[PDB]
């Protein structure tokens, strides 16, 4: 759950810089889509 | 020795200080960075040495 | 220490500039610890005495 | 369960001092009109001399992340170990900011605090820290805790400054420990509450309690 | 009581204090001290537990 | 000896619950969970331990 929560805060990080910006670019879109493989893992891990 | 480490010092934080560009346009971690800066040294201290 | 100190500020001297420009990354970073640590400073710029 | 703060609450900020072997409470205030800087007011002698704790008392008004504020910049939640503040003066309804004038003679690297018309820059912004590692950055902020709380501008600790012969607040890189302790939260709608500015009615015969008028003969 | 869960504060039975840390002296910290020495206080801290 | 001696067997301790405290018991005491114990000086310090 600790480990969860470290990496929530650190994807709100990245929407927070991402906000503004009106397209996210293919290496932001990688490093998002590398911490949403992470996070799913982690829920599933949890689920079990 | 101390006259050394004082320049040394001084050099380090000038080379810190934020390029004109960004001062230009207007950075607000590079204005903070350089107000932050300004504080430490005043202009008096550096223009008596 | 200012002789040991004079060697410590010429390393993060190298790592805030390259090419005549300041590494702003590294640059902020350095300042930050800096400030957290006033000791750094030397006694003369220390807040109180 | 153990309380939390969150936006909207009242709170007063609070530090302890040893002073002639006593460890003596004091508030965080100002006036806000015709004076902006803050001072203390001791509260450790309530039970003889009230404080003036109408000038002591402040709102959280947000708390966002420090990219969030960053963002905001550029263009009732609970608070959070490394997130940053804006506290509002009930009285003034100025906010608690860092200033860009020094008056002390002390400490050469310190800025005044004192209020701030407009919520506008970074001066007003106030990040919060863990006091010990019983707590850490993304925790709760907990009724009770001691925290430490750093300008977003200035990268300075709110400091309580003893160097001089009395007890002032002023910016520094030194750091010192204050409490939040909670003045309101959330009053139920049409009910008394303390610290409430209120006329005394005679029953509902439109005759409130009150003194004599200004420059009257017998002193109000 | 648990092992390592349940948090107990520490309270002298016939004065009540309770069981804290001094108020960690100067220049220990400097020289790299990192013990605090323990008293017994009448109100202590949040993290005495 | 040939002559008798009347004793009592008092309990100590009969069965615990699993993970709970019990009197008599040898643990540490860590001040929270900051990995800081409550203990006295090395031996051969100043103090007199």
């Amino acid at each position: 759950v600790d480990y969860l929560l470290r990496l929530q805060e650190s994807i709100s990080d990245f929407y927070w810089y991402y906000s503004g910006k009106d397209v996210i670019e293919e290496q932001g879109k990688r490093n998002f889509s590398k911490a949403m493989s992470v996070a799913k893992q982690v829920f599933n891990s949890l689920t079990e | 020795a101390i006259m050394s480490f004082y320049a040394a010092l001084i050099d380090l934080l000038g080379r810190c200080a934020p390029e004109t560009h960004l001062i230009q346009a207007g950075k607000g971690e590079a204005l903070r960075i350089r107000a932050i800066l300004r504080s430490l040294v005043p202009l008096d201290d550096l223009v008596g040495i | 220490n200012p002789c040991g100190g004079e060697r410590y500020l010429d390393f993060l001297r190298f790592a805030v500039f390259v090419n005549g420009e300041s590494v702003e990354e590294n640059a902020n970073v350095v300042v930050r610890l800096l400030i957290r640590k006033p000791e750094c400073f030397g006694p003369a710029l220390r807040g109180e005495g | 369960e153990v309380q939390f703060l969150r936006t909207d609450d009242e709170v007063v900020l609070q530090c302890s001092a040893t002073v002639l072997k006593e460890q003596l409470k004091l508030c965080l205030a100002a006036e806000g009109f015709g004076n902006r800087l803050c001072f203390l007011e001791p509260t450790s002698n309530a039970q003889n001399v009230p404080p003036d704790l109408a000038i002591c008392c402040f709102i959280l008004e947000q708390s966002l992340s420090v990219r969030a504020l960053q963002e905001m910049l550029a263009n009732h939640r609970t608070l959070l170990y490394g997130h940053a503040i804006l506290l509002r003066h009930a009285h003034s309804r100025m906010y608690l900011s860092c200033l860009t004038t020094s008056r002390s003679m002390t400490d050469k690297l310190a800025f005044d605090v004192g209020l701030q018309e407009d919520a506008t820059g970074e001066a007003c912004w106030w990040t919060m820290h863990p006091a010990s590692k019983q707590r850490s950055e993304g925790e709760k902020v907990r009724v009770g805790d001691d925290l430490i709380l750093v300008s977003v501008s200035s990268e300075r600790y709110l400091h309580l400054s003893t160097a001089s012969g009395e007890l002032q607040v002023d910016a520094s890189f030194m750091q010192t420990l204050w409490n939040m302790n909670p003045i309101c939260s959330g009053c139920e709608e049409g009910f008394v509450t303390g610290g409430h500015v209120l006329r005394l009615f005679h029953g509902h015969m439109d005759e409130c309690l009150t003194i004599s008028p200004s420059d009257s003969d017998d002193q109000r | 009581i648990k092992y390592g869960e349940s948090l107990c504060f520490v309270q002298h039975v016939a004065s009540g204090l309770w069981l804290t840390y001094a108020a960690p002296d100067p220049k220990a910290l400097r020289l790299g001290v990192l013990k605090k020495k323990a008293m017994l206080h009448q109100e202590g801290h949040m993290d005495d537990a």
